């Protein structure tokens, strides 16, 4: 009951945030950081009030707490809500990555700051929908509508260093992208659909409806296909990623931008909820396809990454190479794999996210992207080399942080059950290393490659070194102790292990 | 022995409050808090041996947390104790303590001292987190901050670009030893089901009744993270090219922590490699062939920190040698002594450095065994421990231990490897002190156990590891009769050969086989030129092809061919109204064809 007004919140504050803008150019920062507030404290809450640590696996489907309301009655369609363990794990990180994202454009005294606002959390309450809601309408719904806000800020608010046919150029390949493969998903389930309405008789969207229904090998292939293709532009999965970097080097500098809208943690969510659940004998056979994919990717993201002059281009390919060892381990059929992925991937959006915090502080403090002109920065600079070097060091794979967790689980339970593919991922985790530690050299040790890297420049406030130390602490505090995420995450991914594993 | 976490917990409090110091400090409380907190771990490591010898000899558990727990896979926060345990923490503690306070004095007037006291107290907490680690997980942690704090304090002076290749080089293969770590634990959980060192000796003879080919998997994977750590073949282009950092991080890697790991695991997994001796026959031949080529590159090298990187990777060839043989005593036994006598020469080294301010090679040296007395002394009782000079040192007695047990198990060629590599070893330290020297606390403690005062100390491994087979009386005086020979002839040879007029040297250095010997031997046998020609050039190469990201314009190929399609289209809208007409007419016979058609 509470998840409608997790959805809501954002944009009845986005609204206010709109309608505050002219009281004040500094009102509606402050309304927005509230109502991410009560958004972060209502996702606490239904944490601390379900029960996870101590639940037990009752199959699928399994909702802590489900919400239903008509919608469309003609087609059976409603709005109908489902939390459980998965996520409200990615509620949180959603929560947490809108407070970081308002904290992060706290210093913008601009004329039509309340639009930006309202456009972010109108983002923030998409991404959330698509998190909560199982109906697959609701679903493809949140799924679209948290594109044109977005959308809109690469257009508009991008890299003003930038012309705007570039940013124009970037928000249109992304926007296209997103928004086609959601039309391929739209008939993905439309077709879905209508098999369920000929073979039983009712008109129905809902997502538990449509687990049994006779599937004939061949349609259900292409169902499975269509959904694959949809969360695998959005995951990025090679050669459906082109349009990754191009949004991050052209989106708004306050870095709050990337953490909002790019860094979903929705497709391969959708590819755990949505593509293995209901299509048992498509994903079984398409496994060996999907993660020699995720091999591609994470190789061919890792050699982006060593060759780019751009560090928010190679943070992208980072994410790339990142979400194609999630892929590796969505298609497994290990309990262990599914654990490492939700622990990688809660670890990728936090290491992502510190990275994107420093590189826009960065670029703010030498007014340059590009790594050939900055050199010799750890004696120019206060804070940021060394918290940049921590968050390389985490996204590189390196225990005390969540990703050595995450990536390591995902390979013992790949390794337990295809041992290859294993090996060459640990082999693209060496690669990971050598990329890290090439934007480490290229970027902050050296000599001073130009005159605004060889005069002294100013520190980081209180602000954003606070919130890049908590970012620190909670990295430290996963790879350290996950055992809670863990248990959380314990029912949901057991009861589609076990829809998985034992339907074939 | 309670407080065993708190020689993980003093040097991480050390290296956070270092780390947020962030230089504000002066060099005076930086000092204490780092020296301190490593001092303050050394002393809880004496009060835990004081207890653990007080208490019977037993190993002991502390498990502090679970780490991860789906289903079967249980992993933990566990540590363990046990005298081989010990004996590691003791020497990493009771060096790093050493080595701490000399950089104390040394680094004084350098920026980043509280930097580099952070980056080594967290090496300290790294390494005791790996040889206190009751499962291979923890373990692996500790392996991965080792190699982290290698990167970050190989290339110190991030000013001058060669220190961070270097230390980007070194993380790269030690990366690569990490991955080949990883696949031992991956093989070792499928196969088994834990990781606990103990459930896994205990379970692994349960298993691999029928066959026993993944065990042999596992335990060559674990060989190869060994040789990724450990400096050995093929993973051993690290060490003298990361050797251009500061000195005192450079007793620490090479005395104590670092390159002890990969005989820590060998030591450690003994009853693994036990039910695979093939394995253990690859672990003796890597590390006899390591040690031979070890000495052929420090034949021919010029400078002081190069002749002592390869001897020291001699050294671990020589501990490896002695693993292969099943002389695990031995081995740790020389692992102690080594470290001993290996901190006393870089910190000699360092203190000549510092003399001289410059990295001079050893032909512009001369004559410095009368300006610096006590320099020399030092070095001088260094080289005699590293070369094994009979009834003084450590070394000796550490050596004759390793050939007894390869002698009694049966490994002639093996032996005959070592009387050659300890030939070498003695030549080439004395050809550098000869080339150097011809022509202050932490210095005496090291100095003293250096000399058989350090062979006084045994590590109690009785009952931890199985007991090498004693050498007989007789045959054991041989041996140690044929070691000192060849050690005293190799002392001979070397004074012959250098304190004079270098005229037998010069004369077939010049020649065209000497001189190509000598350039394949300075470079490490051609290995570097190896791995830039076979890994490093395609890789780069791969990179500069793909950088145009090929993918992303074989996806826009459908917008281009959209775009030409659209402007081909919008020639058809001339605004001719009679081609309109006829549009229409030409449209309506095809209709009406299409539907004659059919
Ligand atoms: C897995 C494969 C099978 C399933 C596929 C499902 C479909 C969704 C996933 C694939 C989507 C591919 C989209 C490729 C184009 C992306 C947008 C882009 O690159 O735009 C470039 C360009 C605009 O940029 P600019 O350079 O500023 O324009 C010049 C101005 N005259 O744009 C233009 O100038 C015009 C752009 C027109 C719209 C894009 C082209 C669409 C063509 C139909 C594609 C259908 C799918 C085909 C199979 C996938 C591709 C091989
Ligand atoms: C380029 C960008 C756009 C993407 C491509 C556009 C869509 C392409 C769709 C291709 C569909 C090919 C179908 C081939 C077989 C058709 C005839 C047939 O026998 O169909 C089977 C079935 C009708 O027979 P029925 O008695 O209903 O059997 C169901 C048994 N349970 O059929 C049905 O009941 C319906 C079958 C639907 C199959 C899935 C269609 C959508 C797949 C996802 C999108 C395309 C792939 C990506
Ligand atoms: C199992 C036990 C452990 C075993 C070993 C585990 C190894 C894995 C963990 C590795 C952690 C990261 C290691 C690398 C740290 C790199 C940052 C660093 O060292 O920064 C040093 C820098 C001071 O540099 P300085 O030259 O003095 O500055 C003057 C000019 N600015 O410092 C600064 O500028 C300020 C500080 C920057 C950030 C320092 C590191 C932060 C992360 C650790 C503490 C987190 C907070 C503590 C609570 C955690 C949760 C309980
Ligand atoms: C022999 C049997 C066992 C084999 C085990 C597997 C192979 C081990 C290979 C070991 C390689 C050791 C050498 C690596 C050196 C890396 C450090 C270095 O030299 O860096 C120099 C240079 C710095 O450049 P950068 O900071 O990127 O800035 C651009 C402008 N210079 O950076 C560069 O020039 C880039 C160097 C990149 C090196 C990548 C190596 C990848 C190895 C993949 C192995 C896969 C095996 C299957
Ligand atoms: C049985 C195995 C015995 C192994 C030990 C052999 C000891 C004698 C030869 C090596 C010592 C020697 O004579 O070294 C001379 C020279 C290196 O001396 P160096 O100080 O570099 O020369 C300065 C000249 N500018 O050495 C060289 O340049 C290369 C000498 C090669 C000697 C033949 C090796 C055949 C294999």
């Amino acid at each position: 009951m509470l998840l409608p007004w997790l959805i809501l919140i954002p944009f009845i504050g986005g609204f206010l945030c709109w309608q505050t803008e002219r009281f004040g150019v500094k009102v509606p920062r402050w309304i927005a950081l509230i109502t991410m507030g009560l958004t972060l404290a209502l996702s606490l809450q239904l944490w601390l009030q379900g029960g996870y640590s101590l639940t037990q696996s009752a199959g699928i489907p399994q909702w802590q707490s489900e919400f239903d309301m008509p919608w469309i009655p003609r087609f059976g369609i409603s709005i109908h809500l489902a939390i459980d363990g998965l996520s409200l794990l990615m509620v949180v990180l959603t929560g947490l990555l809108g407070v970081l994202a308002v904290l992060c454009s706290w210093k913008e005294i601009e004329k039509y700051q309340g639009f930006f606002h309202l456009n972010l959390m109108w983002i923030l309450g998409g991404v959330i929908g698509v998190f909560l809601a199982i109906d697959m309408f609701l679903f493809f719904f949140f799924w679209e509508m948290m594109l044109v806000p977005m959308y809109f800020l690469i257009a508009l608010w991008g890299h003003k260093a930038s012309d705007g046919k570039t940013r124009i150029t970037a928000a249109t390949k992304f926007f296209i992208y997103t928004q086609a493969s959601g039309l391929v998903m739209l008939i993905a389930i439309l077709a879905l659909v209508f098999v369920h309405y000929n073979a039983t008789g009712v008109w129905t969207f809902n997502y538990e409806e449509l687990l049994n229904t006779p599937m004939s090998s061949g349609v259900e292939y292409l169902l499975m296909l269509g959904f694959f293709i949809a969360f695998a532009v959005k995951m990025p999965v090679v050669p459906l990623h082109g349009w990754l970097p191009d949004a991050h080097s052209q989106a708004p500098t306050a870095g709050s931008v990337d953490l909002a809208g790019i860094l979903l943690k929705t497709a391969a969510y959708g590819l755990l909820r949505f593509s293995l659940p209901l299509f048992p004998n498509a994903s079984a056979e398409f496994a060996p396809i999907a993660m020699w994919l995720g091999v591609i990717g994470i190789f061919y993201g890792a050699w982006m990454a060593f060759a780019q002059t751009d560090i928010k281009r190679l943070i992208a390919y980072t994410s790339v190479s990142h979400m194609g060892f999630v892929l590796i381990a969505i298609y497994t059929g290990s309990q262990l794999a599914y654990q490492g992925a939700v622990i990688q991937m809660i670890a990728h959006g936090l290491s992502a996210a510190g990275l994107f915090i420093l590189c826009g502080q960065l670029y703010e403090r030498i007014h340059t992207r590009d790594m050939r002109m900055m050199g010799g920065l750890w004696s120019k600079m206060k804070w940021l080399p060394a918290l940049s070097l921590f968050f390389a060091v985490a996204t590189l794979g390196m225990p005390g942080t969540g990703n050595f967790v995450g990536e390591f689980m995902i390979l013992f339970g790949s390794f337990q059950v295809v041992p290859v593919i294993t090996v060459i991922s640990t082999f693209g985790l060496v690669f990971a290393s050598v990329y890290s530690l090439a934007m480490l050299h290229r970027a902050y040790f050296g000599k001073a490659k130009s005159q605004i890297a060889s005069q002294e420049l100013p520190g980081m406030s209180l602000r954003e070194l606070f919130m890049i130390l908590l970012l620190v602490v909670l990295l430290v505090l996963l790879g350290f102790y996950p055992q809670p995420i863990l248990d959380t995450s314990h029912s949901a991914i057991g009861n589609i292990q076990q829809w998985f594993v034992n339907s074939v | 022995m309670n407080m065993l976490a708190l020689t993980i917990i003093l040097p991480l409090i050390g290296f956070v409050l270092l780390a947020f110091s962030r230089g504000r400090w002066s060099e005076n409380v930086s000092a204490i808090v780092g020296v301190g907190s490593v001092g303050l771990a050394a002393l809880v490591t004496a009060f835990i041996g004081v207890d653990f010898f007080a208490n019977g000899e037993q190993t002991y558990s502390q498990p502090l947390w679970t780490w991860m727990s789906v289903g079967d896979f249980n992993i933990g926060f566990n540590l363990v104790l046990d005298g081989l345990s010990l004996t590691m923490l003791s020497v990493v503690t009771g060096v790093g303590f050493l080595i701490h306070m000399y950089a104390s004095w040394y680094m004084r007037g350098e920026e980043g001292y509280s930097r580099f006291f952070a980056y080594t107290n967290l090496f300290i907490a790294s390494m005791v987190v790996l040889v206190l680690a009751d499962n291979l997980l923890l373990m692996y942690l500790g392996w991965e901050g080792v190699g982290l704090c290698s990167y970050l304090l190989i290339g110190f002076y991030y000013t001058d670009p060669k220190n961070g290749a270097a230390a980007m080089k070194a993380f790269v293969v030690t990366r690569v030893g990490d991955v080949f770590l990883a696949f031992a634990l991956f093989i070792l959980y499928n196969e088994l089901g834990t990781l606990n060192f103990r459930e896994m000796v205990e379970l692994a003879p349960a298993h691999f009744a029928d066959g026993n080919n993944m065990l042999m998997w596992a335990t060559l994977m674990l060989l190869g993270g060994a040789v990724g750590k450990s400096a050995q073949l093929p993973l051993q282009t690290w060490l003298a090219d990361a050797m251009a950092g500061p000195t005192p991080v450079s007793a620490l890697i090479h005395a104590a922590t670092m390159v002890t790991a990969g005989v820590y695991l060998i030591a450690r997994t003994h009853g693994l490699f036990l039910m695979t001796p093939e394995v253990l026959h690859l672990v003796g031949i890597v590390g006899a062939v390591t040690l031979l080529l070890a000495g052929f590159a420090a034949l021919v090298q010029t400078d002081i920190k190069r002749v002592l990187a390869y001897s020291t990777m001699s050294q671990i060839g020589y501990m490896f040698l002695a693993l292969g043989v099943q002389a695990w005593d031995a081995a740790i036994f020389h692992l102690m002594t080594h470290a001993f006598f290996k901190a006393l020469l870089f910190l000699a080294s360092g203190s000549v450095i510092l003399a001289c301010h410059h990295e001079q090679n050893i032909f512009k040296m001369g004559g410095l065994r009368k300006s610096i007395p006590l320099v020399y002394l030092c070095f001088l009782v260094g080289g005699a421990a590293l070369s094994a000079l009979p009834l003084v040192t450590a070394g000796f007695f550490s050596k004759d231990e390793i050939l007894a047990g390869a002698m009694a198990n049966g490994h002639i060629n093996l032996m005959v490897a070592g009387l050659v590599g300890a030939f070498m070893t003695s030549l080439y330290t004395f050809r550098m002190i000869f080339i150097v020297f011809h022509g202050s606390l932490p210095l005496i403690v090291l100095l003293i156990l250096s000399t058989f005062v350090g062979a006084l100390i045994v590590p109690p491994l009785q009952g931890v590891l199985p007991q090498t087979t004693e050498l007989a009386h007789g045959s054991m005086l041989t041996l140690e009769i044929t070691s000192g020979v060849v050690a005293v002839v190799g002392i001979l040879l070397a004074a012959w050969l250098w304190l004079g007029k270098r005229t037998l040297v010069t004369s077939i250095a010049n020649s065209a086989p000497g001189r190509l010997l000598s350039t394949w031997w300075y470079n490490a046998w051609g290995f570097d030129w190896l791995y830039d020609k076979v890994f490093v050039k395609p890789f780069l190469g791969i990179a500069w092809l793909l950088k145009r990201d090929p993918l992303n314009s074989m996806m826009n190929i459908p917008a281009v061919l959209s775009r030409f399609a659209g402007k081909g289209l919008l020639l058809s809208e001339n605004g001719y109204l009679r081609w309109y007409v006829a549009s229409m007419s030409i449209g309506a016979v095809v209709v009406l064809a299409l539907l004659m058609v059919l």
